[PDB]
RNA sequence: AAAUAUGCAAUCAAUA
RNA sequence: AAGAUCAUCGAAACGGUAUGCUCCUGAAAAAAA
RNA sequence: ACAUUUAAUGUGAGGUUGAGAUAUAAUAGUU
């Protein structure tokens, strides 16, 4: 409890969960899953700007700094902003935005391979 | 800014729910 | 002699807006010239805003007292274009 | 009469799951009642108040 | 009503009005806190 | 502190002198026309492509690519869409489809509710009191007395922010316009639309 | 100020004028009481307004017009207060200031003296009902054939009755057609063929009581917006860019600006007008996409960014260059 | 004990 | 909120100047080992 | 929700008074 990462209230501003199962992860994992599941997203949608991000579908490429830095650029620091963003203006959870993006992309849940769901927080 | 304030911001992130290291590396 | 009495718009006993627009109170010959020029052009000056009235007054005074080369506007804008826009926005009744 | 087929069964042929239908109806209601602030590019300029 | 200087309306009516007022105040606070921003118009991951 | 040296302009300087003064801020006060706006945008894009680039540009482009991939952009499909200019705006549609009472003796809601708005009065003032144009309506779902599916639809549509569970109350706000009458009309229209959508459940 | 030459300016004349103004204020208060007793509003003013009965509207308008006609014009005040409380209080205050104040303490206690008068206390709770008490409620309900002003409501009802009588002489059908309630909302203005777009004009006072623009009136857009149930951006929702991406962007912008505070209606209109033309004269969105994507690949390689020299090296190394074709003091000396 | 699963500020019960 | 309580790994395992890639603001904090 | 289109749009070509001295034809034909 001294340094437990939930606060006293067990806040999970970055956690996301699937309502179809008990699977849950965070925003960085969601971004990684989105980059890995481009083929499914592109197939559902259906040299070119559309496929420009395909190279990032490789696990080894992402593990390499060449891909890790791209991952960290895409997934910035939602909990870090300007210094004036304090008190009543502290950052809020972007879990809603991430869930909306995932649902619109129709990315599949790793544990149940569903299509929708992916509510905010942790179930 | 100050190292103490940087650590405070990291602790705030941890309380909000982001596991980040406290090492001053 | 003396200034002509103002015409109340509706449900009023006076109107400083008309006197200001005509430049009678406060008296300002440049504003009187602006009013006369806009009336001749066909712009309902009473319907204009204070900002536009002052802008037109300044432009007319500069043109009169410095030459027809002035005023000069950027982006190839012209005083004639400004006058046309004002006329289109506030047709004279 | 008691028809075996239901409207849900008839709709299922197209591929509209009940969960998807519920979510689509909720989203349509929310868009009708609240607005179209979907965070599209350039929406920040329109949502940002002026200060002139 | 009987006592001078006191509100003549029904105490239960006042209770219901107060409960409604408190509920709407809670709703207003929740909505305002959720919608508050320091940089209004900014949404995460949108072109900044 | 002394006089600045005086320079007698040469014939060449006088002959090669601008006949008009440079553009000032007083002139900039005039807004930029859309032609100039578009020309500046085109020039900046052309220069950036020509090579005055930056790492921030690459990062921004990658972020935009991610947004397009998740589908939150205005890009148009080459095969799905490519292979109207006039439309009815949502508020106009709401007004057009709204049903209004024939006379003050007719009620178009039929359920208990309370309407709240704020008005400001005081001595003479030159500045209008801010934050006095919004209005809202509060009601109890139990009083609305709907079926379970309809109640669930209402709660889901209004979200958890507009629902207070302690007393089972629900509130709808409207502060979209600076005029209280306009906000009230919009609030009524949206309340009617919300009830229609709930009944659709 | 010169000594008195004409008795018109003498002090007793001023005292007499103040007394006459106070007498006129008392007469006006008496007339208002008589009007209230002669034409009472059954059930309360608010209930009468909400019910909107012809007799109630007629009685209220008659009483209001009689009060307006009977309201005097005082000599020592240039504010024609419609409230008898305000008129009487101002007259009393003027008299007290003129010939009742010994010192600063009295000049400060004048207001307490006025507030301690029982008649003013009684008149304090007899002012007219401000429009905003019911106008927002009527707008929320959705009443468009309404007016908080009693005289205006009476005028509307009487005009409708006159038009109905013109036909009253397949006849009930024609009478109903002429009746105001049975007029399509789309036909109110040609340019807005949509229903429920026009509302009832608010009776709230508008304008500047005193300034260089005391009688300016409403603005061009304000006059129009005061006559709508609530504003819509249907004016600019046409002739959008033919490019599909730009059309979608402008449509989204219009939809968002319809529901957005902090933006004026004129600002939104001008923004849409400029944006439409900007997109129209810009290049195709797909071409821009291709060019930008080719110029900025996913991974940033070396040498793909313009090299930049240090500021000190570029500038802070002494006088080395001046840009002037015609200068009498070049860098050579 | 078929109750709980437990860290504390600088505003608000005249209303949480 | 921290310094907490409790309970582990544990001594230059201290220190954090320095270092191109990343993030935030803004029209603009660029290049670079 | 029931929702193409007020008239043009040709060359591979996108930069419409140039965002500017200071060695490389580099870029939007070749060089
Ligand atoms: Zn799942």
């Amino acid at each position: 409890a001294a340094r437990r990462v939930g606060g006293i209230g067990r806040r999970c501003f970055l956690t996301l969960h699937c309502s179809a199962c008990s699977f849950f992860f965070q925003t960085s994992d969601a971004i990684k899953l989105i980059l890995t599941q481009q083929h499914h997203i592109l197939r559902k949608k259906g040299a070119a700007s559309k496929f420009s991000l395909l190279p990032l579908a490789d696990a080894s490429l992402l593990l390499k700094r060449r891909g890790a830095l791209v991952l960290r650029s895409l997934h910035g620091d939602p909990l870090v902003g300007s210094r004036r963003q304090r008190g009543e203006f502290a950052p809020q959870a972007p879990t809603a935005e991430m869930a909306k993006m995932l649902n619109k992309s129709c990315v599949p849940c790793p544990r149940c391979k569903r299509e929708g769901r992916w509510e905010e927080g942790k179930k | 800014r100050n190292k103490k304030i940087r650590m405070s911001l990291k602790k705030r992130r941890r309380r909000k729910g982001k596991r980040a290291p406290c090492r001053k590396k | 002699y003396g200034p002509e009495a103002p015409q109340p718009p509706a449900g009023l006993h006076w109107s400083w807006w008309e006197l200001y627009v005509k430049g009678v109170n406060p008296e300002y010959p440049p504003r009187q010239r602006m009013f006369a020029f806009l009336t001749a052009q066909g712009v309902d000056v009473l319907e204009m805003e204070i900002r536009e009235i002052e802008d037109v007054t300044r432009w007319l005074e500069m043109s009169n007292v410095y030459g027809e080369k002035f005023p000069r506007f950027p982006y190839d804008v012209t005083f004639q274009d400004k006058i046309e826009a004002l006329k289109e926005k506030y047709p004279l009744a | 009469m008691r028809r075996l087929a239901s409207p849900s069964l008839r709709r299922l042929q197209e591929g509209q799951t009940p969960h998807s239908m519920r979510k689509s109806a909720v989203a349509d209601a929310r868009k009708k009642i609240f607005g179209y602030a979907c965070g599209m590019p350039g929406e920040e300029q329109w949502v940002r108040p002026l200060q002139g | 009503t009987v006592l001078r200087g006191h509100c003549p309306t029904d105490k239960e009516f006042i209770r219901r009005a107060l409960e409604e007022e408190q509920a709407v105040e809670r709703i207003r606070k929740k909505l305002d806190k959720k919608q508050l921003q320091w940089f209004p118009g900014k949404t995460p991951w949108a072109p900044k | 502190r002394g006089k600045k040296e005086k320079v007698i302009l040469n014939a060449e300087q006088v002959a090669t002198k601008t006949r008009l003064p440079p553009i000032r801020l007083e002139d900039r006060i005039t807004p930029e026309p859309p032609a100039t706006v578009a020309r500046n945008i085109r020039s900046q894009i052309s220069r950036a492509v020509a090579g005055w680039k930056t790492k921030r540009m690459f990062t921004y482009r990658n972020k935009y690519r991610l947004r397009r991939l998740v589908g939150m952009t205005h890009d148009i499909d080459s095969d799905d869409e490519f292979a109207g200019r006039t439309f009815v705006t949502p508020l106009t549609k709401l007004q057009h489809q709204a049903a209004l009472p024939r006379s003050p003796l007719h009620a178009r809601f039929d359920f208990p509710h309370t309407v709240h708005y704020d008005v400001f009065w005081g001595p003479p003032q030159v500045e209008e009191e801010p934050n006095k144009s919004g209005c809202w309506v509060s009601f109890r779902v139990a009083d609305l007395k709907l079926s379970d599916s309809q109640e669930q639809r209402l709660l889901d549509i209004l979200g958890p922010e507009r629902y207070d569970e302690q007393t089972g109350v629900v509130c709808l706000e409207a502060d979209v316009f600076p005029q209280l009458n306009h906000n009230a009309a919009y609030l009524g229209d949206i309340l009617q639309q919300l009830m229609r959508e709930v009944k659709k459940a | 100020d010169h000594y008195i030459t004409s008795a018109n300016f003498s002090e007793p004349v001023e005292l007499l004028s103040l007394a006459e103004d106070l007498h006129k204020a008392e007469i006006y208060t008496q007339t208002t009481e008589k009007l209230e007793k002669q034409w009472p509003a059954a059930g309360g003013v608010a209930k009468g307004i909400q019910g909107d009965q012809f007799f109630d509207v007629m009685a209220a308008a008659v009483r209001e017009d009689l009060q307006d006609q009977s309201r005097p014009v005082l000599v020592n005040e240039l504010t024609d207060h419609e409230n008898p409380y305000c008129m009487k209080r101002e007259a009393l205050r003027r008299l007290v200031l003129h010939a009742c104040t010994r010192n600063c303490l009295d000049e400060t206690l004048t207001d307490t003296l006025l507030d301690r008068r029982a008649d003013l206390q009684r008149l304090r709770s007899k002012a007219r009902l401000p429009p905003e008490v019911l106008e927002p409620l009527a707008a929320f309900v959705g009443i468009t054939r309404f007016s908080f002003d009693r005289r205006a409501r009476l005028n509307q009802k009487v005009t409708a009755v006159q038009h109905a009588l013109r036909q009253i002489s397949e006849k009930v059908e024609a009478v109903l057609s002429v009746l105001p309630e049975n007029f399509p909302s789309d036909a109110l203005h040609p340019h807005h063929p949509f229903r429920n777009h026009f509302g009832f004009e608010s009776s709230v006072p508008y304008g500047v009581v005193g300034s260089i623009s005391m009688g300016k009136g409403r603005k061009k857009i304000e006059k129009e917006l005061a006559r709508l149930r609530y504003p819509t951006l249907q004016r600019v929702a046409h002739s959008l860019p033919k490019d599909l991406k730009y059309r979608e962007s402008v449509a989204h912008a219009i939809r968002v600006l319809e529901r957005s505070r902090g933006w004026d209606f004129e600002s939104k209109v001008k923004a849409i007008n400029a944006l439409v033309e900007v997109w129209n004269r810009l290049a195709p969105g797909r071409t821009y996409e291709k060019i930008l994507n080719h110029a900025f690949p996913v991974f940033r390689g070396r040498g793909m960014v313009k090299k930049t020299r240090s500021r000190a090296a570029v500038f802070n190394k002494g006088l080395k260059y001046i840009r002037s074709l015609t200068t009498q003091k070049p860098l050579h000396a």
